[PDB]
């Protein structure tokens, strides 16, 4: 998954002055994905959405909106309810992963050496 | 022939003292009697058209 | 395997009160009551060593019941295994 | 309130429930509502819903302790299967747990999950001993 | 009971092309059928016999 | 197939779900059904499988 | 023992030895692995001067890579497969 | 036909065959022995309804 | 159409109409399917006794099959098996696709450092199963007894006072008594020192099955390939080049009954 | 001129009729590679809860349950093997089958007879001959793609064409 | 391809609540999750013709309907034939809570004031739809506490 | 329908009348082995039961020697194909039947000790192909109307067939009235033999 918006808040430096510049992050994924502007009516049902990067399967935008009626169950994930009936299973899950397992990679500002690309 | 219409009869008449149980029960062996006879009638229907087979068939 | 889609005879009535036959394992199986009853590693009962003398209550019936001339000391005051602090040891 | 039959209380509460007259002179007393209740229904609608942080204060208000899910039964194999070392795993003896002889050639029979015990298990099937015996302290049977 | 577990027999010389699910059966340790074993276990028996 | 047990045991196989099996003839001769003949459909090579695979569909309905 | 070349049964043919047939796909993903594979007749014939390639089960790193073929004898980590270094489009 | 060894080895209990219907009668995967019959039911009066279900044909 | 193919009107397509789901029809909610419908790890093996597991031959065609039963009676038809049960694909491959097999936690082969060799690893993902055990048992004997969970429970405290018998289901404490301190050093205020659950080191196996010479040998065997000298028996070749050998010095010996 | 070798055993390692592990190999059938080439048909194809290897054409079942043979209908030399998985709903009923007709109450025209099979299915489907013979015209083994999108069609299968009954 | 392959799984009737239950991936690619979207209560829609209003004569079609598909959805939960066994469906009852379609239980946000607990539902209603007893629906149980 | 499992016999409304036991006559219904009826309907002597020939079918007459007669299946007839068919399938039964024999023959003229009865060949008749007859219309040969067939190797003796006339039934049979009933006595040890 890949969790990312549509307009990112950039800092960049105007004039040697450091000023905010809304950047257009939709561009960013469609560059890197030339695989959603060529759409034909199967694509959404698609095995593996972009050759390329087969890894990737959805990518969750996070937008504050506005209007009342929010995104259609077409394009949002149910996040309420009891999603079982007999054991959240979660907890079931939750068993199974150890205290010592990631749950974070954090980027490396200046990495001890070149394999420390991330922190996890 | 009539499991609808006697169903219907059980849920709007009886349920409170057939169990159903009993009918679904009779409608299990209702569907067999009337079966058998017709692998009966026909047994009995060849035997003429002279097929003859014996009693173990 | 294509699942149990394009549902189920698609009748419909008041009556629809004549089948089960629940797909075997919906009957007593996925309901999961016990299969682990035969999947699962035992647990053995205080085992009699040589050296560790447990005693186990499950063969000690196998003598209480029998129709034994001098009879055998209850369980429990046959047991070596139960005010200062709670008393003390 | 949790083990509540509906007619099945034609029994004495005095000594099923312990009450007195007024208070269950509402549930099962004479001319309770069971009384009136026939056998059968009218109308049964039915909801379900997900525990929330209500009925922990609830069982505070009362005073009672909380009940809570149990750790899943197979859930609790997935793990006791999965922290063996393999050698206790592997086949381990000639003759496998039941009785039979393993004998090679057999892919599937060259794991020994249940370990075998030789020695052991000559009273069961020949004197009349009980199935009791036999179980280990989870229930679950040792075989011999 | 003392089976005298055994390694895989193809487990070094042809392995390209052999079948996919048959290039495993050769990691077990499985027993040697008792045939061998009684065979074997034979030369060990006499060190004291009768 | 490798189990828990074996002397030698080996890391995460791939689940199906990335990388899929395309269900496409056997080169066999005997392994392909009968209506099938050899694809002569000649056609300029599209290079980009987004665009490959999708004539193999019939998407005008 | 003498009888070094066996007589009854010789295969017309062979699929594992001839020329490049028997291609050992080791990873571009210098991780020493290594999937013997026979070239099919599709590759058995010259129908490519390039040298193969294919999308396999890394699985030491558990992730789908590159395997280019090579000869199977030969050590498959050599001072060749060493990659010259870059600095990541990443860090500061 | 039942030549070879293995039929030998297992309609005599021989050597691994030694209980050979590994699965014989009395044993059902699915139902345990547990008749299928709910008795834990709303009212004391309406348990004995359920009783008669048939379980198969 | 009645125009010469010169599509003009209604070129907006209507949409279609839409099948509907009778959600009464749907089978009752099964906690077997609640679990397995997931995707973990692995199940057991199907098998305590090694009977009715499944077997070997047959474990690529599974995977939700435990439910009891083509497009027809049968007859397979040679193809799409035969031509999808050994694909020109799924050949000269070595890790197929995780199917029903009971191989290693590989829930937590996903979570693990690749550094670390193999025979390294599966000895690892056990030590972290091996404790992910003992906190589920904890949980469950520290909740049966109404206690607050306590992690590396004293074995004087497991068996739980003579496992007390689980006074003969489970209870959350009341929330006075929960905390998220959970280790008994730290529940009461022994020695609160802390270390890890086990050593992970980014060495590899150095004992292949598969490979030839390979394995720990004692400190006094024949180091891999000594005397050897780079050549198959080569030791035997380079004994002409000895100054001087004993009087009895690995000389002929044919292997006859050997 | 040559030799040869010997004629492996290639026969039944349960008894049909009885109950079965899915560990058992239920028959080990001749893969005919009539001399090692790639095309055989086995004789006992493969049934309900009978899985086939593909290797060796040997047929393990999937579920533990009473096990039986089915010979088609249309051709007695083709025949399945069906595994029922639940063991009790068959002895429960041969307990009885075999308790009735020893006080001679049973019925002899059952399903199950081995010498009725030929008609009982004619008591039922009178021309089930002409549901098999019957050749299909290449119209309606395709069935108008339009009534797939159109959704009048469920689902269009065009190559499930064989009658195997 | 058509749209029978590919089509979002409509229920012609959600009185079970079956979407909370029976999950289905999103199709689309592009999931849109924000923040503010836990929340929203996510009910299904309203069905209109709601079945609390009608009268169960024996001659009503829609009644006839809603008599079977209501013992429909009791078969499909375990209820009919096993802990209600002799179920005479003659009413057509209609259990609404007093509902806030409140996310979990809590005080008033602004006003720093405990909730007033809402009056006994008067009238039914497309609000106090979700909030009844229905065949097999799902409530949360803040709403129920009254 | 499949090339794999085609029907092992199909049914047939026989146009010609066949002497074989495959074979049928005027416009009988029978299930005939699928190679040959397939050399039948391109011969024309056969047409698959389309529903108009259960009806009438335009049977052959060697008279004329083409398809003119016309063989209406009623009520009646069907009560005639019956007994027509049910007749000589006790003939093309017992005369392609080849019933064996094990006995014990001790001596040496080859002599079967205890010769055969009209008793031991109805018995035959119905323990292989339960072809159930009066054992009284069996006439032996000359050389065993004596003592019995009392010989090993193959005997044979007569069937007789009795009521082939309201049949209208010659010439479709080898003899209306006979068929040889084909012995042969396979002589064993105490072991497997009998009597």
């Amino acid at each position: 998954h890949l969790v990312a918006r549509e307009w990112i808040n950039v800092p960049e430096m105007k004039q040697g002055e450091l000023v905010e510049r809304n950047m257009h992050f939709w561009d960013t994924i469609y560059n890197v994905i030339p695989e959603l502007g060529l759409s034909y009516p199967g694509q959404k049902f698609q095995w593996v959405h972009s050759q390329e990067f087969y890894y990737l399967k959805k990518i969750i935008i996070t937008d504050h909106n506005m209007n009342l009626l929010g995104v259609t169950p077409m394009r949002k994930m149910l996040v309420w309810g009891p999603f079982s009936y007999y054991e959240q299973r979660l907890r079931r899950l939750s068993a199974l992963l150890h205290p010592d397992d990631p749950v974070l990679a954090l980027e490396d500002p200046n990495p001890a050496m070149e394999d420390k690309l991330h922190i996890t | 022939s009539r499991r609808e219409a006697l169903y219907t009869w059980w849920h709007n008449a009886g349920m409170n003292v057939i169990p159903l149980g009993v009918l679904q029960h009779l409608e299990l062996v209702s569907r067999d009697i009337v079966a058998q006879n017709a692998r009966k009638s026909y047994r009995i229907e060849q035997h003429e058209r002279g097929i003859l087979r014996t009693p173990e068939m | 395997m294509a699942g149990h889609f394009n549902p189920t005879p698609q009748a419909n009535s008041l009556a629809a009160t004549h089948y089960a036959h629940t797909p075997e394992l919906r009957h007593m199986a996925d309901g999961a009551a016990m299969s682990l009853s035969g999947q699962r590693i035992p647990l053995l009962k205080p085992t009699l060593s040589k050296w560790s003398r447990q005693l186990r209550s499950d063969i000690y019936d196998e003598l209480l019941k029998l129709p034994l001339r001098y009879a055998l000391h209850d369980f429990r005051t046959l047991q070596a295994h139960i005010h200062a602090s709670s008393g003390l040891s | 309130r949790s083990n509540y039959r509906l007619h099945s209380a034609l029994t004495k509460q005095t000594g099923l429930k312990m009450p007195p007259s007024a208070s269950t002179a509402c549930l099962a007393s004479l001319r309770s509502v069971e009384r009136a209740i026939p056998a059968d229904p009218c109308a049964v609608s039915f909801f379900t819903t997900k525990w929330d942080i209500q009925v922990q204060e609830y069982y505070e208000k009362v005073g009672l302790p909380e009940p809570a899910a149990p750790v899943d039964e197979e859930i609790e194999a997935l793990l006791e299967f999965h922290a063996m070392r393999p050698e206790k795993l592997r086949v381990r003896a000639r003759h496998r747990p039941d009785g039979s002889v393993n004998m090679g050639d057999d892919p599937n029979f060259w794991a020994q999950a249940l370990p075998t015990r030789a020695m052991d298990g000559s009273m069961q099937r020949g004197l009349g001993w009980s199935r009791r015996t036999t179980m280990g302290a989870n229930g679950v049977p040792v075989v011999y | 009971s003392r089976v005298w577990v055994a390694l895989g027999g193809k487990m070094r010389r042809r392995r390209i092309g052999r079948q996919i699910d048959v290039k495993d059966m050769r990691y077990y340790w499985r027993p040697i059928e008792p045939q061998y074993q009684r065979l074997y276990m034979s030369r060990l028996r006499i060190k004291d016999h009768s | 197939v490798l189990n828990k047990w074996a002397a030698v045991t080996k890391s995460a196989p791939p689940a199906a779900g990335l990388r899929p099996l395309a269900r496409t003839v056997s080169p066999n001769p005997k392994l392909r059904p009968a209506d099938y003949k050899v694809p002569y459909v000649l056609r300029t090579f599209i290079k980009d499988r987004h665009s490959s695979e999708m004539q193999h569909i019939e998407n005008r309905g | 023992r003498l009888k070094k070349r066996m007589v009854g049964f010789i295969p017309k043919v062979i699929p594992r030895k001839i020329r490049n047939n028997m291609v050992a796909l080791r990873s571009e993903a210098n991780t020493g692995h290594m999937e013997g594979y026979i070239k099919t007749e599709a590759e058995r014939l010259d129908a490519t001067g390039r040298k193969l390639q294919k999308t396999m089960w890394d699985p030491v790193l558990q992730r789908y890579t590159l395997m280019k073929e090579t000869k199977v004898r030969g050590p498959f980590l050599t001072k060749s497969n060493i990659a010259r270094k870059v600095d990541f489009p990443v860090g500061a | 036909p039942r030549s070879g060894v293995e039929w030998h080895n297992r309609m005599r209990n021989r050597n691994h065959y030694r209980h050979w219907p590994w699965a014989r009668w009395t044993d059902d995967p699915v139902r345990f022995h547990q008749d299928s019959v709910c008795h834990r039911t709303v009212s004391a009066l309406s348990t004995v309804a359920n009783n008669g279900a048939p379980e198969w044909d | 159409m009645l125009y010469g193919g010169s599509r003009v009107q209604y070129l907006v397509q209507p949409p279609f109409t839409l099948h509907k789901i009778r959600s009464e029809n749907l089978p009752p909610p099964s906690l077997y399917a609640e679990r397995h419908d997931l995707g973990l790890e692995m199940q057991l093996p199907r098998d305590m006794h090694v009977y009715n597991s499944i077997n070997m031959a047959i474990q690529r065609q599974v995977g939700g099959d435990s439910s009891t039963l083509g497009g027809h009676a049968d007859g397979f038809d040679m193809g799409a098996f035969f031509t999808e049960q050994h694909h020109p694909e799924r050949h000269h491959n070595s890790s197929l696709p995780y199917a029903k097999h009971d191989t290693n936690n590989v829930l937590a082969m996903r979570l693990f450092p690749v550094n670390v060799g193999v025979r390294a690893r599966t000895e690892a993902i056990r030590i972290r199963t091996d404790d992910c055990l003992q906190r589920l048992r904890d949980a469950d004997l520290c909740a049966k007894m109404r206690l607050p969970l306590e992690h590396p429970l004293p074995l004087s405290r497991r068996s739980q006072y003579a496992a007390i018998h689980r006074v003969r289901a489970a209870a959350h404490p009341p929330p006075s008594e929960l905390s998220i301190v959970t280790r008994p050093v730290d529940r009461l205020g022994a020695s609160q020192r802390w270390l890890p659950l086990q050593t992970l080191k980014p060495m590899g196996h150095n004992w292949s099955a598969a490979t030839r010479s390979s394995g720990v040998r004692g400190p006094h065997m024949q180091l891999m390939q000594e005397r050897l000298d780079q050549k198959g028996f080569g030791w035997k070749r380079k004994s002409r080049s000895l100054w001087q050998q004993d009087v009895a010095t690995a000389g002929f010996r044919p292997h006859r009954y050997f | 001129q040559a030799g040869s070798p010997r004629q492996k055993a290639k026969l039944f390692h349960v008894i049909p009729g009885t109950p079965v592990t899915p560990v058992e190999k239920l028959k080990e059938q001749r893969r005919r590679f009539g001399q090692d080439r790639y095309s055989r048909q086995p004789e006992y194809r493969p049934g309900r809860n009978v899985r086939m290897d593909p290797n060796t054409f040997t047929l393990y079942a999937t579920t533990k349950g009473v096990m039986t043979i089915r010979t088609s209908r249309i051709n007695p030399s083709y025949k399945w093997l069906d595994v029922e998985p639940d063991i009790q709903k068959v002895y429960r009923s041969r307990c009885m089958r075999a308790a009735l007709q020893a006080r001679g109450k049973a019925s002899m025209m059952v399903a199950g007879n081995v010498h009725y099979r030929a008609e009982l299915d004619h008591v039922t489907e009178p021309h089930w001959r002409e549901r098999v013979m019957r050749v299909p015209k290449a119209t309606e083994r395709f069935q108008d793609p339009n009534y797939f999108t159109r959704g009048l069609v469920p689902s269009l299968r065009p190559l499930s064409r064989y009658s195997y009954e | 391809l058509s749209d029978s392959m590919f089509e979002y799984p409509v229920y012609e009737t959600e009185l079970d609540t079956p979407q909370l239950f029976n999950l289905t991936p999103p199709p689309d690619f592009f999931i849109y999750w924000n923040a503010t979207d836990f929340d929203r209560t996510a009910y299904p829609p309203v069905p209109e013709d709601d079945h609390r209003v009608l009268v169960p004569s024996s001659q009503s079609p829609r009644w006839i309907e809603h008599r079977a598909r209501l013992l429909q959805y009791l078969r499909k939960h375990e209820i009919m034939p096993h802990y209600v066994p002799h179920i005479h469906a003659n009413v057509n009852l209609s259990v609404v809570f007093p509902g806030q379609y409140n996310t979990r239980a809590r005080l008033t946000d602004e006003n720093g004031d405990k909730i007033p607990p809402p009056p006994a539902q008067t009238k039914m209603t497309p609000r106090n739809f979700w909030f009844t007893a229905h065949c097999g629906n799902y409530m949360e149980l803040t709403d129920v506490q009254q | 329908m499949a090339p794999e499992l085609q029907l092992e016999y199909i049914p047939i409304i026989f146009t010609r009348t066949i002497l074989g036991p495959q074979g049928g006559f005027a416009g009988e219904e029978r299930l005939i082995k699928r190679e040959v009826a397939q050399k039948y309907m391109s011969e024309g002597n056969a047409v698959t039961p389309s529903a108009e020939f259960h009806q009438g079918v335009w049977c052959y007459n060697p008279d004329s020697e083409q398809y003119d007669r016309f063989v209406e299946r009623n009520a009646e007839f069907l009560d005639f194909a019956a007994r027509k068919r049910q007749w000589l399938d006790v003939y093309w039964r017992v005369n392609t039947g080849y019933l064996l024999f094990g006995r014990q023959s001790w001596g040496q003229g080859w002599l079967l000790n205890c010769p055969l009865r009209k008793k031991d060949i109805a018995q035959k008749l119905w323990e292989q192909y339960k072809v159930r007859v009066d054992p009284r219309l069996i006439e032996f040969r000359e050389k065993d109307r004596r003592t019995g067939i009392q010989d090993l190797g193959h005997n044979w003796c007569w069937l007789y067939l009795p009521g082939a006339e309201e049949l209208a039934i010659d010439r479709e049979v080898y003899d209306n009235k006979r068929v040889k009933v084909r012995m042969h006595i396979r002589k064993m040890s105490s072991y497997g033999a009998l009597y």
